[PDB]
């Protein structure tokens, strides 16, 4: 249980990639909401338990749900990743 | 003194540079634009963007250390000519004589202007009015660059401007005198 920090290290790179990448704006919400909970996991690593549950109560609690509300009754128009869209960038 | 310059590597790491430039740019043009463009596009519709930094590169660090190794000395003359050659690479897409020759003597003239009050951006140090000896000398000395004097030695002046005009090594009246 040596590289517990560069697991989480790891699976974050992931999880950034997934929100940059996702069909459904919500989806890629969800992989946020994702991402919040492994930076949670790296401060309980790292030695902050305290400020995990802060992580978890402030941004997954109140940005999150505002944020998947704000998602839910407006209408927001998306391209999906195409190769020909995004292999000029 | 000085030494001589690095021709054959400054121009070397200069077309590195101007390479390097060049694919920044042309990767630059490719993402802020608009129609049907993918990762190739990058060389053919760039508008021919590595041509001119690598061009102007090369050309002003060859003439540079070119004019500063044959002129044996450098000031900002070496910077007027290396800017008439930049001006020269970047007037020749102009595929016209007289645009050319304007290109060329114009971007000389402010290369020029460039390289004679330092070549540099920023300022030097030591060079400020703000870290030099200002003001009156306090008593008689070798009189420095912004310094001022009531009186200025008379060799000074005949070493300077000239024994010719007016100006002479004993004045006027003491020359004719009786005795
Ligand atoms: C007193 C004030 C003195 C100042 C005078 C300067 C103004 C001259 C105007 C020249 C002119 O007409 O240009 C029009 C021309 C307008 O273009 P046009 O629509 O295609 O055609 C105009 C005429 O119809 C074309 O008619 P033409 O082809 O028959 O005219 C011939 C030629 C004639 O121009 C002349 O003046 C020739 C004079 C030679 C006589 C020498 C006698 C010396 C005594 O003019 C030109 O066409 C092009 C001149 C090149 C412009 C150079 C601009 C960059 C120079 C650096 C400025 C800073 O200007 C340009 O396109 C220049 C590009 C726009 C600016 C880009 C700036 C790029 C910067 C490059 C780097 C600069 C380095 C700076 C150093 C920094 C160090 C880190
Ligand atoms: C080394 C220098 C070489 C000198 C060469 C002369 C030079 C540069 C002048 C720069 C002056 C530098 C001054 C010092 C610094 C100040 C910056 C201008 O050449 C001019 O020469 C004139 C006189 O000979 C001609 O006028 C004549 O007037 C009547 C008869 O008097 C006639 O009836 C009338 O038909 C003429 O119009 C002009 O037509 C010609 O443009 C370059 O000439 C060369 O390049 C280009 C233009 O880059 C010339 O024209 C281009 O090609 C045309 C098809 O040829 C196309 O139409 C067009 O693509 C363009 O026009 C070329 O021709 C060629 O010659
Ligand atoms: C439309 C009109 C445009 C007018 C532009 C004129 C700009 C001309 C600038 C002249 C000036 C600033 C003075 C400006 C004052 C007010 C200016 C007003 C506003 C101007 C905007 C910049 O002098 C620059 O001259 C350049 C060439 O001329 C040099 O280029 C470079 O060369 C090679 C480097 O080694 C590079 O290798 C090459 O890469 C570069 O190219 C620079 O190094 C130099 O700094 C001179 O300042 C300097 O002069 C010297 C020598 O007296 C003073 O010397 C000291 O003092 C005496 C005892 O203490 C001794 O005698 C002296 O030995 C001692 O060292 C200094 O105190 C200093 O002050
Ligand atoms: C060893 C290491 C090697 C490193 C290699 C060298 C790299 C140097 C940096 C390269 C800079 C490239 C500039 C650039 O990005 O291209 C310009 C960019 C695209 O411009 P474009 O789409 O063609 O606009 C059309 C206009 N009709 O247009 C832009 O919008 C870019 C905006 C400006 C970019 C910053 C400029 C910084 C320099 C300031 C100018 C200096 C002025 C000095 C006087
Ligand atoms: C920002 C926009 C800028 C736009 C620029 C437009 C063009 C500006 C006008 C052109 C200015 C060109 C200036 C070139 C000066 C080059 C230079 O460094 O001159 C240095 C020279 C002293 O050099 P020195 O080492 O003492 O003697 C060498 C003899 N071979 O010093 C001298 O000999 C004096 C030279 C006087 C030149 C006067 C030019 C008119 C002002």
């Amino acid at each position: 249980t040596y590289y517990f920090i560069e697991i989480t290290i790891f699976l974050a790179i992931l999880c950034t990639i997934f929100i940059i990448s996702a069909k459904n704006p919500m989806v890629s919400i969800l992989y946020m909401i994702a991402l919040f909970v492994i930076a949670a996991m790296y401060l309980y690593l790292i030695g902050l338990g305290i400020f995990s549950l802060l992580y978890i109560m402030i941004y997954i609690g109140a940005i999150a749900v505002l944020f998947l509300f704000i998602i839910t009754l407006l209408d927001i128009n998306s391209t999906e990743l195409s190769v020909k869209s995004n292999i000029r960038d | 003194h000085f030494h001589p310059y690095n021709t054959l590597g400054l121009a070397t790491q200069s077309a590195m540079v101007g390479l390097g430039a060049g694919v920044v740019a042309a990767a630059a043009r490719n993402s802020l634009a608009t129609g049907p463009r993918n990762i190739l596009t990058t060389f053919s519709k760039s508008g021919g963007v590595v041509t001119i930094f690598t061009g102007a590169s090369i050309a002003y660090v060859f003439t540079y250390c070119s004019a500063a190794n044959l002129r044996e000395r450098k000031d900002g003359w070496n910077h007027m000519w290396a800017g008439a050659a930049t001006g020269a690479v970047l007037g020749a897409r102009t595929k016209l004589v007289p645009a050319f020759i304007g290109w060329t003597v114009l971007c000389g003239a402010a290369c020029g202007l460039f390289g004679w009050t330092g070549a540099r951006f920023n300022a030097d140090r030591k060079a400020s009015l703000e870290q030099s000896p200002k003001g009156f000398v306090q008593e008689d000395a070798h009189q420095t660059f912004w310094e001022v004097v009531h009186r200025r030695p008379l060799s000074l002046t005949v070493e300077q401007l000239g024994e010719g005009r007016g100006i002479n090594a004993v004045p006027i009246a003491t020359a004719t005198e009786a005795p």
